[PDB]
């Protein structure tokens, strides 16, 4: 009855890939980035 | 917005380029010409950067090169025995003569058809 558990909101182990259960990821699918814009 | 009709065509062209399979290329598509700018897609993470930079870079010699390459091309046609080369050279380029030919084309390889051979003539007047 394995689960893949959860993670605690904790972006510390979220970033990680750190979950309570059987599994554990690589890593919080990086979805790009945003920079600040320059001014006129 | 002034050559946006243009530009309608420029983006499809652009378009097309990206669309196609010319890829896994080292090397640059220059051959000779412009001066090369450089960004990553990436869902356009930092073009700005780049052109900031870029323009900045760019302003620093300030189009000297060219500039100061036309100034002296002027100046060198401006003396005596340097226009002589260039307006024979001119001269012998173009020629007109009473009445004759100018530049012109000259259709004489196989074509869709004699009417647009002769709508090609008309534009090219």
């Amino acid at each position: 009855a394995e689960i893949g558990g959860d993670h605690g909101y904790n972006a510390t182990n979220i970033a990680a890939g750190q979950t309570s259960g059987a599994v554990t990821q690589i890593g919080p699918a990086v979805m790009g980035m945003v920079r600040r814009a320059i001014p006129n | 917005s002034l050559f946006a009709p243009w530009a309608k065509m420029d983006e499809r062209n652009f378009k097309d380029q990206e669309k196609e399979d010319l890829v896994s290329i080292t090397a640059p598509k220059l051959d000779d010409g412009a001066r090369e700018f450089e960004v990553s897609s990436n869902e356009a993470a930092s073009p700005y950067n780049a052109a900031f930079q870029t323009i900045f870079g760019s302003y620093e010699p300030g189009m000297k090169t060219t500039r100061e390459l036309i100034d002296t091309y002027r100046n060198l046609m401006n003396n005596y025995e340097v226009d002589n080369a260039v307006s024979e050279i001119v001269s012998d380029a173009i020629v007109y003569e009473d009445d004759t030919e100018v530049v012109a084309l000259n259709l004489d390889k196989s074509k869709f058809s004699p009417k647009i051979k002769n709508m090609m003539l008309d534009e090219f007047s």
